[PDB]
RNA sequence: GUGGAGCCGCCGCAGGUGCAGAUCUUGGUGGUAGUAGCAAAUAUUCAAACGAGAACUUUGAAGGCCGAAGUGGAGAAGGG
RNA sequence: GACCUGGGUAUAGGGGCGAAAGACUAAUCGAACCAUCUAGUAGCUGGUUCCCUCCGAAGUUUCCCUCAGGAUAGCUGGCG
RNA sequence: GGCGACGUCGGCUACCCACCCGACCCGUCUUGAAACACGGACCAAGGAGUCUAACACGUGCGCGAGUCGGGGGCUCGCACGAAAGCCGCCGUGGCGCAAUGAAGGUGAAGGCCGGCGCGCUCGCCGGCCGAGGUGGGAUCCCGAGGCCUCUCCAGUCCGCCGAGGGGCACCACCGGCCCGUCUCGCCCGCCGCGCCGGGGAGGUGGAGCACGAGCGCACGUGUUAGGACCCGAAAGAUGGU
RNA sequence: CGCGACCUCAGAUCAGACGUGGCGACCCGCUGAAUUUAAGCAUAUUAGUCAGCGGAGGAAAAGAAACUAACCAGGAUUCCCUCAGUAACGGCGAGUGAACAGGGAAGAGCCCAGCGCCGAAUCCCCGCCCCGCGGGGCGCGGGACAUGUGGCGUACGGAAGACCCGCUCCCCGGCGCCGCUCGUGGGGGGCCCAAGUCCUUCUGAUCGAGGCCCAGCCCGUGGACGGUGUGAGGCCGGUAGCGGCCCCCGGCGCGCGCCCGGGUCUUCCCGGAGUCGGGUUGCUUGGGAAUGCAGCCCAAAGCGGGUGGUAAACUCCAUCUAAGGCUAAAUACCGGCACGAGACCGAUAGUCAACAAGUACCGUAAGGGAAAGUUGAAAAGAACUUUGAAGAGAGAGUUCAAGAGGGCGUGAAACCGUUAAGAGGUAAACGGGUGGGGUCCGCGCAGUCCGCCCGGAGGAUUCAACCCGGCGGCGGGUCCGGCCGUGUCGGCGGCCCGGCGGAUCUUUCCCGCCCCCGGGGUCGGCGGGGGACCGUCCCCCGGACCGGCGACCGGCCGCCGC
C-alpha cells in the first residue's frame, strides 16, 4: 500500500468521554459514522509500515562468484552420486557425461525426440515427470501457477539448428546453450546436479570457454579456472597409508565407567 | 506452451472471456464433436450446434445409444436441449434438462446454402497443412 | 542519540522525499527498447554506415587528462580546406563539421587532416544512374559487406612512443634535476618583482 | 463423528509471521431482566353487526369534554 | 410603545454584529464549520503476540536552561 | 516360587465428585500491589520494532595490491527472458596503495668494512648487504645423557630428554625516517649571482613510514535521518461553504 | 461655401474565418505559507515545495555560445554514470549544497532585420474558365495590401561585386501503377494435430489399471479455460517465415513546377538601445565585496562591449558577439484508451466500491459516505393428503445428500434450551496428593513367551564334498600393448602453410612526410606493415617415476551363481 489508505477524513474525538482516542470518522447517518479510522488497529484502515515499491528486489553477485558457481555445478554433475541422489532416475543409464553426436541437432520432429531418449536409457526419468502432475499446494492455483511439475534432464548444445524446436514440447525438459549458462538451470532449487545430455559440439567447447589449470581460457577472456583447496581428497586413503600410522600413539578404548 | 504475448494465461480474464461472451463468439464455443461414422465422411472434426442437428449423448448421466434431435440451445445457459431426454418434475409436468453440448456427439448433421460453404473451408484448412511437408 | 565512537553524519533526508523516487523498474524495457530504436535505424537508411559520421581527434583539456585522446565533434573547418572539400558537402559526404572549432598547433591540425584525406580514399559513394561525376567503378563489387560497427575508423586508437633502449651520457645523468623544478617555480613567480627593482635602476640615473 | 476438493513432509529461500490486556477496532451475545417502565391536559358504558378472533373498528342509545383568542371551518410556508 | 411578528435584501473568521454579557454567527465561539499540508511535534501516559537453555545488572561520577530527560564513565552481555 | 475368566484385570485422558494440606486477581507504573491506584462483562477475527539510505563493527564467501561493471553496448523476431551470458583500445570511474600543511608546496632506508680532509662533537669516498636494535614470545632445530633374553661387534627408529640456537604474530621500550613550526649554524648548486634555490644538528606538533591488506557481496547487531514500534492533543497554515 | 484625397477613429444580424469551456499524472509561468528541525526560539530549516492562478502538448521546455577552459586546449541542448555529499554557504549551529572536466544514449542544423543591388520582380481577395478526384494550382481580368519597403540573393564559419581559370547541367512535388514491406507494415472477420477404445470406480468422470519387435495416437500443437471432480488428445485455443480473404501503409515509371555551381586574385559592405552597465532596495541561489531576476534612478560605447569565481586602478593575454527567430532525436508520465505479467491481497484483506458504490444515508452547504460474494452438477424450489383463519407443522416427494430448503457451502466460540451422569451451607474456580465412580481402550480372558543350537520320536525331498562344464566378479603380476603426470631436452619439428601475448629487436627491410641544397644525404625521424628473440601451448623419438578413480590383455590364487 503506497501512500493513499488514508483517503478518509477524520480527528480525535479529543476529550475523555468514554472512548478511545484513536481517530474516529465524521458525519453521521450511515454504519461509518464514528468507527475507527486509520492507524494499524481498526478495521479498513492502514497498515504497519505499508510497502514500499523501492524494496531491495535485486541482487548483485560478483561474477567471479558468478563462474564459481557455474564451475562447481558442471562439477557435480560429473558424480554419479550427486546426480542420482538429487533425484533422476539415472539408474540404467550409460556413462554420466552423456554425449551424442552432433547430427542430434537437425531433428525438426518430436518422434525422433522420444526415440533418442528411450535409446539411451533416459527415457525412465521423464517417465517419473509424469509423476509429477499434481496441482499447487496452497494458494498458488488463484494465482495463475497451478501444475507442480518435476524438471527432468536438461540437454546442453551449441549452434542450434532444430534441436529446440523438438524438445520444447516434452515435458518437464530443459535446453540451455553452452555459452549462455544458468546457474538457475544447471542447479536448481539449490540442490546441485542436474542430469544432462551433451553434444560433441558443446562437450569440447567448454576446454575453450572455462579452460584446464594449464592455461587461461580463450572465451571468458581474462578467466583461470579456480585452484583446488586439496590435494587427496580421499582421507580414508590418507589416514591407512603408513606414512601416518608410523607416528601414531596408539587407540585407547577401554571406558573406565563410573565405579562406585 | 503459449509464446504469443498478445494472448492470456491467466485464470481472472479467460474466465471473464469465458461468462461475459458476445453471442458470435458463443455459438462458436459451444459446439460438438461429429461421430466416428461421420468424420469420415467429411474429415472435419467439430461444428457449431444448432437446432435440428440430431444428436446421442455419450458422457453424463443419460448415456449413449439414444439419438434423438436437439429442439432448443440456451447460449445463455451453454447448454442445448435434446427432446428425447426430460425429466418430469414434482408436478408431474415434463421438462427438458439440460446437458453442455462437448458430452454430445452428433449423428447427422443439416445442410443449407451456409453449411455447404463452411464445410468447404474447415476441410479445405486441413489439407494446407498436409502440403507444409515438402 | 549520538553514541561511542562512530561517524558523524549529515544525510539529505529531512526534505520531504517520498514524492521524488525515481525507480529504475525499466531499464531493461529502455535497453530493449533502444535497440529497436537502432536495428530499425542500422537497416532503415543505408549501406551508409551506423555509428554515425566519421568524427575527429580530439585531445582533452585540462592537467589531468592531456595525455590521451578522444573522439571529438568535427572537423574545424580549415580540414575541409586543407583537404579541399566544400563545407556543405562534407555533412552530406558523411563527415561530421563542427563550425565554431578553433586549431591552434599543426602537431593536432594534421593528425585530423591525415585521418581526412584517408577517409575519402577509403570512402566509395552511388551513383544515381552510373554517370558517375567523380566515382570511379561499380563500389569494389558491391563493397563487401553493408554496414560497419561503433565507429567507422576506430575514433580512439590511442597511440604511444617506443624508445627502445638508450645509453647514459654525461651532461643527461647530471643536469635535469630536482633544482631544474624549484627555480623555475621560484624565478616564474619571482619574475615580476625583480622587474620591478629593474624600473628602480632607472630612476638612479 | 461431520465435512465434499484440495493438502502435507523434507533441503533451502522470502515474510503484512504467533495475542489476554491498549477507556484497542469491527462484529456478536449475555448478567442486570420479564425488572425499570407503557402516570401532563376529567371519562367512559350497554346492545347489534361484520367477522376464525373485540376494552381499543363501525353503527346506534346515553353519559361527557373542547366552548367562537376552539380539540371547529379555511389558506401561506414547508411536506410531495 | 426604545413594542411584538411574517417575507425580501445587506453585512462572513482576526472577520460580521453588539442599548456591552467577551453575548451572538445553523445544538459548535476568549475566534464557527468543511477539506488539504498531516499519519503534524510530544523529555508524557496507555499497549507492545512462541517455548526451552546459559549469563545477568542499575539508581552513583562529571557537564548541560539539567532535576520526569540525554551525554560520559561505572555495572552487563556477545564475540574472540 | 505363589495367586485368578463371559464379567472380569490394567490404564488414563482438557471427565465428574469427596477429602487433607497449600492457596488474595490478573497486565501495569512503582523503593513499594491483593489493594480503598488505573484498564479489564464475555467470545471470535484484525491488531504493534518495518522498509530505504548512510555508517560502524563482528562473522561468511570470491578475488587479492589491487578489486568493482552498479551505466551503456553485444547475442534471433523467444513463454520461464525485466532472467542468464559476454565485453577490457567499455576501467570512464569509485575505494585502497601516501602522509602532512592554512596555503604556496613538500612528500617517507638505514646498516656493516676500508680509506681518508686538525678522524675536528663536524664531516668525504668505494665495497658488501639490507628493513634497525633490547626483553618476553607458541612453534620448529641441535641436543650432553639415559632407556631392549648374557657380556664385546652396528643399524632407520622410538620415548624421557638437561642445557643451547634461530625466532612468527603481538606487547612495552630505544633508535631511525616523512611533513608542519622553533632555536643554532656552516656549506654547496647555476637556463644565470638574486631580500636565488638545496642541506645540516638539536626540541616539539601529525589521523604518517618502518616489506602493503584492500575492494566487492551477503548476514547479524547498534546509532541516526525518513510518518520510523503502534495510538494520542491545545494548536498552526492555505483554500473554501 | 461646396468638392476631392489621405490620416485618425467608429457603425453593421455586412462577407469569410478564429478564440472562449473540459482535463491535469507528466510540462511551462507566476504567487507561494505553516506544522516540523534547531531538544527553547526569531536568521536558518521545512521549501522556493502543498494549497491558489493561468497556458498548451503528445510530449513540453531547452538549443546552435556574449561557453567551458588557463594545457599539447575542449565546442548545441537534453538524459544517464561519476565528479559529490566535495568547493562553498549557515545564530560557521542544525542543516542546505552545485558545476567544469571524463565515460555513454542521442546526434541537425539553420533563418531574418540591417548594411548595398535588382523599373514591387511580392502577397491577399473576387469572378470566369485551363482542368482532374475527396481539392487546389502556375493561366486571365478586376479590386485591396504595399514604397513608413513586399519578394530574390544574403547572416558574421564572412557576404556581394568585378574578374580569371577549369568542371558540370539539376532536383522536386503530385499522377497512375507494378516490384517490394524484416519479424516479413497495420487492422478485421473466418479455420487449421491427436482415445471417448477394453475393464473398473462414481451422483457424475477428467479416477486407478491396460495397449505386439516401437512401445496405443498427435506432437514446431503437454500454455489455458469452461466441461457433473484431478484432461496433450470432448470443445474454443496454443505452436507454426500455417493458410484463403477485405480494406488501408513507405519507397520503379510518362505528363508538371523549379533550374551554373567551385577555386584564385582585386574593390566594396558588415550587425539587434531605456538595452548593456552602474547605484540603491527587496526576493532567491552553494555563489561567498551582490549568482539569477525584478522595481526605481543615472544612463552607454566602437581597437567597442561581455566574461576570465576577492571589491578598485593600470597593463598584458585569452575567448565569445548580448539586447530578434526556428528545430526531430535520447528524456518525464500515479489522469486517458487498450493491453500483458505478477515468489502479491483473498471478502474485517484488496481502492471506499468483487453485488443495483461514489449508490443507499446524513448535512442548509462546502462536504462526509457504508453494509452486502457462495443452494445444487441440474431448480429437480417440495406436486399431493391432513391440522390451523394464516404463519407454521405432520406425512409424501426431489436429490448421492434438504444432516444443501429460495442471505440456502463448511457452520466454530460466547450463550441458551433439553437429556443423562454427578454433587450442592463457609461464592466459584485452582496447585500438590491419593481414594471413589463413569466412559472408552487394549491385551484376554489361572489359555499365551519368542526365535537359536543340540539330543530322541516318527515324516518327505535333495544338495553339499570332489571333478568336469560355466559366464561373472574380487586380489595380486612380466605393464607387453595403451596410459598420464611432472621436470630434462632434442627434432625450430607446424616458425617463410603455429597459438595467444610481449612500451624485447631492426634508421642496409616496405608506404604518407618534415630537415638541407628537378633530384638526392638516413640527414634525424614520424603515421603504418612485415620477421627476428623471448614468455607461455602443439606432434615425433629419447629419459624419469607411479601404472596410481586411466583402463583392457593373457597367465595365477581364491570366490560365485546355473
Ligand atoms: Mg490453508
Ligand atoms: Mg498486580
Ligand atoms: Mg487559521
Ligand atoms: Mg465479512
Ligand atoms: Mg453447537
Amino acid at each position: 500500500s503506497e501512500l493513499a489508505g488514508h483517503q478518509t477524513s477524520a480527528e480525535s474525538w479529543g476529550t475523555g468521554r468514554a472512548v478511545a482516542r484513536i481517530p474516529r470518522v465524521r458525519g453521521g447517518g450511515t454504519h461509518r459514522s464514528g468507527q475507527g479510522a486509520f492507524g494499524n488497529m481498526c478495521r479498513g484502515g492502514r497498515m504497519f509500515a505499508p510497502t514500499k515499491t523501492w524494496r531491495r528486489w535485486h541482487r548483485r553477485v560478483n561474477t567471479t562468484q558468478k563462474r564459481y558457481a557455474i564451475c562447481s555445478a558442471l562439477a557435480a554433475s560429473a558424480l554419479p552420486a550427486l546426480v542420482m541422489s538429487k533425484g533422476h532416475r539415472i539408474e540404467e543409464v550409460p556413462e554420466l557425461p552423456l554425449v551424442v553426436e552432433d547430427k542430434v541437432e537437425g531433428y525438426k520432429k518430436t518422434k525422433e525426440a522420444v526415440l533418442l531418449l528411450k535409446k539411451l536409457k533416459a527415457w525412465n526419468d521423464i517417465k517419473k515427470v509424469y509423476a509429477s502432475q499434481r496441482m499447487r499446494a496452497g494458494k498458488g492455483k488463484m494465482r495463475n501457477r497451478r501444475r507442480i511439475q518435476r524438471r527432468g534432464p536438461c540437454i546442453i548444445y551449441n549452434e542450434d539448428n532444430g534441436i529446440i524446436k523438438a524438445f520444447r514440447n516434452i515435458p518437464g525438459i530443459t535446453l540451455l546453450n553452452v555459452s549462455k549458462l544458468n546457474i538457475l538451470k544447471l542447479a536448481p532449487g539449490g540442490h546441485v546436479g542436474r542430469f544432462c545430455i551433451w553434444t560433441e559440439s558443446a562437450f569440447r567447447k567448454l576446454d575453450e570457454l572455462y579452460g584446464t589449470w594449464r592455461k587461461a581460457a580463450s572465451l571468458k577472456s581474462n578467466y583461470n579456472l579456480p585452484m583446488h583447496k586439496m590435494i587427496n581428497t580421499d582421507l580414508s586413503r590418507i589416514l591407512k597409508s603408513p606414512e601416518i600410522q608410523r607416528a601414531l600413539r596408539a587407540p585407547r578404548k577401554k571406558i573406565h565407567r563410573r565405579v562406585l | 506452451m503459449k509464446f504469443n504475448p498478445f494472448v492470456t494465461s491467466d485464470r481472472s480474464k479467460n474466465r471473464k472471456r469465458h461468462f461475459n461472451a458476445p453471442s458470435h463468439i458463443r455459438r462458436k464455443i459451444m459446439s460438438s464433436p461429429l461421430s466416428k461414422e461421420l468424420r469420415q465422411k467429411y474429415n472435419v472434426r467439430s461444428m457449431p450446434i444448432r437446432k435440428d442437428d440430431e444428436v446421442q449423448v455419450v458422457r453424463g448421466h443419460y448415456k449413449g445409444q439414444q439419438i434423438g434431435k436437439v429442439v432448443q440451445v440456451y447460449r445463455k445457459k451453454y447448454v442445448i436441449y435434446i427432446e428425447r431426454v426430460q425429466r418430469e418434475k414434482a408436478n408431474g409436468t415434463t421438462v427438458h434438462v439440460g446437458i453442455h453440448p462437448s458430452k454430445v456427439v452428433i449423428t447427422r448433421l443439416k445442410l443449407d446454402k451456409d453449411r455447404k460453404k463452411i464445410l468447404e473451408r474447415k476441410a479445405k484448412s486441413r489439407q494446407v497443412g498436409k502440403e507444409k511437408g515438402k | 542519540a549520538p553514541s561511542r565512537n562512530g561517524m558523524v553524519l549529515k544525510p539529505h533526508f529531512h526534505k520531504d522525499w517520498q514524492r521524488r523516487v525515481a525507480t529504475w523498474f525499466n531499464q531493461p524495457a529502455r535497453k530493449i527498447r533502444r535497440r529497436k530504436a537502432r536495428q530499425a535505424k542500422a537497416r532503415r537508411i543505408a549501406p551508409r554506415p551506423a555509428s554515425g559520421p566519421i568524427r575527429p581527434i580530439v585531445r582533452c583539456p585540462t592537467v589531468r587528462y592531456h595525455t590521451k585522446v578522444r573522439a571529438g565533434r568535427g572537423f574545424s573547418l580549415e580540414e575541409l580546406r586543407v583537404a579541399g572539400i566544400h563545407k556543405k558537402v562534407a555533412r552530406t559526404i558523411g563527415i561530421s563539421v563542427d563550425p565554431r572549432r578553433r586549431n591552434k598547433s599543426t602537431e593536432s591540425l594534421q593528425a585530423n587532416v591525415q585521418r581526412l584525406k584517408e577517409y575519402r580514399s577509403k570512402l566509395i559513394l552511388f551513383p544515381r544512374k552510373p554517370s558517375a561525376p567523380k566515382k570511379g567503378d561499380s563500389s569494389a563489387e558491391e563493397l563487401k559487406l553493408a554496414t560497419q560497427l561503433t565507429g567507422p575508423v576506430m575514433p580512439v586508437r590511442n597511440v604511444y612512443k617506443k624508445e627502445k633502449a638508450r645509453v647514459i651520457t654525461e651532461e643527461e645523468k647530471n643536469f635535469k634535476a630536482f633544482a631544474s623544478l624549484r627555480m623555475a617555480r621560484a624565478n616564474a613567480r619571482l619574475f615580476g618583482i625583480r622587474a620591478k627593482r629593474a624600473k628602480e635602476a632607472a630612476e638612479q640615473d
